RNA sequence: GUACGUGAAAUUGCUGAAAGCAUUGGAAAUCAGUCUUACCUGGGUGAGAUCAGUAGUCUCUCGAGACUAUGCA
RNA sequence: UUUCAAUGGCCCGUCCACGGACCAAGGAGUCUAGCAUCUAUGCGAGUGUUUGGGUGAUGAAAACCCAUCCGCGAGGUGGGAACGCCCUGGCGUGCACCAUC
RNA sequence: CUGCCGAAGAGCAGAAACUCAGAUCAGUUUUAAAUGAGAGUU
RNA sequence: UUGAGAAGCUCAGACGAGUAGGCAGGCGUGGAGGUUUGUGACGAAGCCUUGGGCGUGAGCCUGGGUCGAACAGCCUCUAGU
C-alpha cells in the first residue's frame, strides 16, 4: 500500500517482494522494476483484468511470434460473455476458478509471478498489462 | 569498545519534589506556560533522543556485559557461547535450591553471574 | 480427500469447494533466486558490507 | 550442531530427506577427544557443505 | 512397482529396482503414459535418496537401467525421462537440485553411450539423427515454453564433457550439436538464446555430419 | 568418494569468469591511472 | 470430565454446599478409610467414621498414634480420640481434632447396621 | 494477642546525626563489583577408550551410536 | 545519601481572576445502530452459511454442513508503463491515463 | 512515553495516484542572459 | 570473513525550536487463548530500602529487610486499562 513495501501480512506475497526485490537492483531490467513497484500496491491499485481484455489487447497484430506472456500484477477475472477464449499465456497474481479453467482447457498456461521469473528473468517478451482504474 | 554514559541522573518529573502526591516518575509537561518546558535556565533538564545511548554498548553493565535474566538451570546453557557478552542473572522469585544449581553449572559455564551470593550462604 | 477436494477437483463433503490456489508456486524463493536460470543473466554482484 | 552428552561430544546432522521421520532426522557421529582429530572429523562429515 | 518405489522405507524401495530390470527388459511396445507413470515413481526414488554415497549410487543405477530396456522402446524410456524432468523441475527445493542435476548428468552420458553402442550395428549418422529427433520434441523444443532453461544450461555446460568420456580417444563425425543450434535460431525466449552459446562448449573439430 | 556439487561447479564458472574480467581490468586500469598521473 | 449438568463444577457451589451441609450430609463427609486387613476381608474401601472405633492417626503431629473416637464433631468436622489430646497453659488436657480422612480405622464397632450396609456395599462380614 | 493476614502514604512521638530545585566538586557516612590459575612445552609414574596386525550383545542404517568382556604397546 | 560551597533558580493547572491544607483510593471519547473513505482478507460477474433446517457421545450456546429465498452488483491521432530488433538514437508493439475525431 | 512533520494567526500542511534534468521554475539580478533549485499537477 | 531474525547486515551524506493539528513506534494495567519440559513454603504476590544495574523515556531487572500462597516472561485476544 506504500512505496517501501507491501502492507498485506500474505507470507507469499511477501515471498514473491523478496524475489523481485532482487531482480530489481541486480538486473537492468525496468520490467522487474515495476513489478515490484506494482507488488507494493494496494487491492484499489491492482485492478482486476478480464481474460476478454486479455485476449483483445493481444489481437489484431498478433501475427507476430506471440510467444510474448501476458503479465498482470492483479487478478484475471473470468469473461464468460466470450464463447470461444484463445490459446494464451498469462502470469498473474491470482487466477479465479473459472479463469484458470478457461485458458488451460481452451488454450495454453496460467502462470505465477515466480515462473514467469524463471521464463523470463528480465521480462523478456512480455506484455505488462493493467486493468482500469475507472472504480 | 568502553561503556560510554552520556547522563548519569534520572530525568525527574518538574515537581516532583514539591509534593508527594506527584511520583518521581518522568512525564512530559503538558502546560503551555510552563517555564520549564521553556527551557529557561537553570529549570530542570527533559528526555531527549540526544542523550541515547551508543547502539554498540547499550544495555551494557560497567564490565561491558548485558544482563540476561535466567529462570533455571536450562538458561544458563543457552549463554555458553555468549559468556564474553552476556551475563546471567537470576530472577528474584527463583528459590535457593534452584540458585544452587544455577550458579554451580554457570561457574564452569565460563559465565559471570550477577546475584551468585544471594539466599545463600558458605560453609567451606 | 473428500472432505477438503483438490485444487482442480471439488469436495465431496463440502458443496463446490476447492482448495485455494497459491500465489507462488515453489515456495522455495531462496530456489528461485539462486537458480541457474536467474543466476546466469544477473550483473556480477558488487561486495557484501562494504569497506569505507 | 555440536552437542555434549556424558562428557563426551557428538555431531548432530540432519537433512532433508529425512524430514517427515522425527525419530530418524538427526544421525549422530561420536568427535574424538584429540582437537585436531574432531575438527578433521567436522571437515570430513560437512564436506562441501556451506 | 510405482507405488513401491517411492516408499518411505529405502529397503521397500531398493527391492523394487531389482525387480524393475525385468520389467523394462520386455521384448513387447510401452504406451508413452505408461513410462510417463513410471518415471514418477522413479523420480521419487531419487527424491527420497538421503545420503551423497547413495545418492550417486542411485543415480549410476538409473542410468545404468537405460541399456536393460528393449531396443525399441529405449528412446521413448529416455525422452519420458527429460518429460518428468522438465516439469518438476521448478518444485524440487535448492537443496534438491545438486543429485538431480548428477541424475541428468548420467543421464545424457547414457544417451550418448547408447548412441555409441547402436554405432556399431547401425550407420552412426542415423542413430544420431533418432536420437536428435528425441532432443527436438523434447527439452529442446522450441515450441513449447515451459521447459525449464536451468535443465539446458546444464545440458549445454556437460554436453562436451560427456561426449569426451564416452569417446576417450576421438568421436566421429556426427550432428552432436544439432539439438542446440537448432535452438538458438529459434528459440522464442531471448534468455535462452542469447546465453545457450555463452555456455555451449561447442567445438568445431567434430560437426560437420 | 563424493563428487563436488553440481550447483558448485556451476559457481566456480562463474567465480572464475568474473575474475577473468576483473584480472583484466588491472594491467589496463594500473597503465591508465599511471599515465594519467604523468599527464 | 463430569459429563451431567445435573452436577455442579462450580467452585462457590461446592463450597457452599460443603459448608451448609447438614448434620445427615456431614454423616457421609467424614469417611475414613479401613486398614489393609479390613479392606481385604470386609471388601469396602471406605466407611463413614462413628464413636467408638478403633482408629490409627496417619498424618500430621499426631501420626502414628491409636485410640478410640470419644465423639464425632461434625459441627467442626472434627474427630476426637482417646488420649490424642494437648496440655493448656493450666494444665487441662484439651483435645484435638483430626481430620477423619487422616485417621485408618483398625477395628470397626460392628452394629446390626454395619453388616447391613457391608453386605448392601458389597461386603462379606 | 481479638484495637488480631499483609499493614502503604499523609501524620505524630522518641532517639541519632547534621544544618540554621539544578550544576559541579569537597568533607562525612555508605556501596558496587576486582583478579591466579590458567596456556604451552618436556620428562617420569601409573590410569583408560573414542586405541587394539583384538572377541561378543542390543538398537538404527556396509558403518552409525550404546554396551559387556580382555589387553595398556 | 546528607551537608557545604560557587552559580543559576519568581508557584502549579485553568481562563488579573479561578482551583490548590495534606495523603490514599475511586474519577471522565464509552458501547451500539447508519453512512463515507482508506487498508487488509476471501471469492470474483458474481457475492453473502449463522431467519431457519441438518448435525454435534465429552460438554452440545461451540465447531461442522446446507434446502428455499433474499440483499447488493451486473474504431483512428499524439503522449505514454513495459517489451523486441538494430547501428545515443532509429524501427516495431504500445497497458493505465489525458487531450483528441 | 519518545520520535517525526507542522500551521493559520480559497490560502497556508500532508497522503495516495502520474510525469518527470530529454522540466520547468524562482519574494534574485542584468538585457529589451547570469545564478540557485528537479519541476509539477487533477 | 563466517556479518540472511533480507523484518538482517552494511556504506555514505544532510539535518534536529515548536502551540493547534497530523503521522509512527513503544511502556504499563485487569481478564482470554496458546506457550516457557516457566517461577513458588529451600518462600509466590505485595510492601519497605542512603544496596546495585539497564533504558532518552514510559519503565524494567535485581540485593537486603518484611511477608506468607500464589505468580510471571513471550506470541495473539480483549477491555470498566
Amino acid at each position: 500500500s506504500q512505496r517501501s513495501k507491501p502492507a498485506s501480512e500474505n507470507v507469499y506475497l511477501k515471498l514473491l517482494v523478496k524475489l523481485y526485490r532482487f531482480l530489481a537492483r541486480r538486473t537492468d531490467s525496468r520490467f522487474n522494476k515495476a513489478i515490484l513497484k506494482r507488488l507494493f500496491q494496494s487491492k484499489t491499485n491492482r485492478p482486476p483484468i478480464s481474460i476478454s481484455k486479455i485476449a483483445a489487447l493481444t489481437s489484431r497484430k498478433s501475427a507476430s511470434s506471440q510467444n510474448k506472456t501476458t503479465v498482470v500484477v492483479g487478478t484475471v477475472t473470468d469473461d464468460e460473455r466470450m464463447l470461444t477464449v484463445p490459446k494464451l499465456s498469462i502470469a498473474a497474481l491470482r487466477f479465479t476458478k473459472s479463469a484458470r479453467a478457461r485458458i488451460l482447457k481452451a488454450g495454453g498456461e496460467v502462470l505465477t509471478l515466480d515462473q514467469l521469473a524463471l521464463r523470463a528473468p528480465t521480462g523478456s517478451n512480455t506484455v505488462l498489462v493493467r486493468g482500469k482504474k475507472h472504480a | 569498545v568502553n561503556i560510554i554514559k552520556k547522563r548519569t541522573k534520572p530525568f525527574k518529573r518538574h515537581q516532583s519534589d514539591r509534593f508527594k502526591r506527584v511520583g518521581e516518575s518522568w512525564r512530559k509537561p503538558r502546560g503551555i506556560d510552563s517555564c520549564v518546558r521553556r527551557r529557561f535556565r537553570g529549570t530542570i533538564s527533559m528526555p531527549k533522543i540526544g542523550y541515547g545511548n551508543n547502539k554498540k554498548t547499550r544495555y551494557c553493565m560497567p564490565n561491558g556485559l548485558k544482563a540476561f535474566l535466567v529462570r533455571n538451570v536450562s538458561d544458563v546453557e543457552l549463554l555458553l557461547m555468549h559468556n564474553k557478552t552476556y551475563a546471567a542473572e537470576i530472577a528474584g522469585n527463583v528459590s535457593a535450591r534452584k540458585r544452587v544449581e544455577i550458579v554451580e553449572k554457570a561457574r564452569a559455564l565460563g559465565v559471570k553471574v550477577t546475584n551468585a551470593g544471594a539466599k545463600v550462604r558458605s560453609q567451606e | 480427500d473428500s472432505v477438503f477436494g483438490s485444487t482442480t477437483e471439488v469436495a465431496q463433503l463440502k458443496k463446490n469447494y476447492f482448495l485455494p490456489e497459491n500465489i507462488i508456486s515453489n515456495a522455495d524463493v531462496t530456489r528461485l533466486i539462486n537458480s541457474d536460470e536467474i543466476q546466469s543473466i544477473v550483473k556480477a554482484a558488487g561486495p557484501s558490507r562494504v569497506k569505507r | 550442531t555440536v552437542r555434549e552428552d556424558n562428557g563426551k561430544l557428538y555431531l548432530y546432522m540432519k537433512t532433508i530427506e529425512r524430514a517427515h521421520f522425527p525419530s530418524k532426522l538427526w544421525q549422530r557421529i561420536k568427535l574424538s577427544k584429540n582437537y585436531a582429530k574432531a575438527l578433521e572429523q567436522i571437515d570430513q562429515q560437512l564436506l562441501y557443505w556451506p | 512397482f510405482i507405488k513401491k518405489l517411492a516408499a518411505n522405507d529405502r529397503k521397500t524401495r531398493d527391492k523394487a529396482l531389482e525387480s524393475l530390470q525385468r520389467f523394462l527388459s520386455q521384448k513387447k511396445k510401452f504406451e508413452r503414459l505408461d513410462f510417463l507413470k513410471l518415471w514418477k515413481g522413479l523420480f521419487y526414488c531419487m527424491w527420497m535418496a538421503d545420503k551423497p554415497l547413495y545418492q550417486q549410487k542411485l543415480s549410476d543405477n538409473l542410468a545404468a537401467l537405460v541399456p536393460i530396456v528393449w531396443i525399441d522402446n529405449r528412446i521413448l524410456f529416455q525422452s519420458t525421462f527429460w518429460e518428468t524432468m522438465g516439469r518438476e523441475w521448478t518444485g524440487i527445493d535448492i537443496l534438491r537440485t545438486d543429485k538431480f542435476y548428477l541424475l541428468m548428468r548420467r543421464f545424457c552420458a547414457a544417451a550418448f553411450r547408447d548412441i555409441q553402442t547402436r554405432s556399431k550395428t547401425a550407420l552412426l549418422d542415423k542413430v544420431v539423427a533418432e536420437y536428435n529427433q528425441m532432443w527436438m520434441d523434447g527439452p529442446f523444443n522450441t515450441e513449447n515454453l515451459a521447459f525449464p532453461n536451468g535443465i539446458l544450461f546444464h545440458l549445454a555446460d556437460i554436453w562436451t564433457e560427456e561426449l569426451r568420456k564416452v569417446y576417450p580417444e576421438d568421436v566421429p563425425k556426427a550432428d552432436w550439436y544439432l539439438p542446440f543450434d537448432s535452438t538458438i535460431k529459434s528459440s522464442h525466449n531471448v534468455v535462452l538464446r542469447k546465453t545457450l552459446p555463452k555456455r555451449l562448449d561447442r567445438v568445431s573439430e567434430y560437426t560437420k555430419d | 568418494s563424493i563428487f563436488a556439487p553440481e550447483s558448485l561447479l556451476k559457481k566456480t564458472k562463474a567465480q572464475k569468469q568474473s575474475r577473468e574480467q576483473i584480472v583484466a581490468a588491472a594491467a589496463e586500469k594500473k597503465s591508465a591511472r599511471q599515465k594519467k598521473r604523468e599527464l | 470430565m463430569k459429563f451431567s449438568r445435573d452436577v455442579t463444577s462450580s467452585r462457590r457451589k461446592q463450597r457452599k454446599a460443603h459448608f451448609g451441609a447438614p448434620s445427615s450430609v456431614r454423616r457421609v463427609l467424614m469417611s475414613a478409610p479401613l486398614s489393609k486387613e479390613l479392606r481385604e476381608q470386609y471388601k469396602i474401601r471406605s466407611l463413614p467414621v462413628r464413636r467408638d472405633d478403633q482408629i490409627t492417626v496417619i498424618r500430621g503431629s499426631n501420626k502414628g498414634r491409636e485410640g478410640k473416637i470419644t465423639s464425632v464433631y461434625r459441627k467442626k468436622f472434627l474427630l476426637l480420640i482417646e488420649r490424642v489430646t494437648r496440655e493448656k497453659a493450666n494444665g487441662a488436657s484439651a483435645p484435638v481434632g483430626i481430620d477423619a480422612s487422616k485417621v485408618v480405622i483398625t477395628k470397626l464397632h460392628l452394629d446390626k447396621d454395619r453388616k447391613d450396609l457391608i453386605v448392601r456395599k458389597g461386603g462379606k462380614v
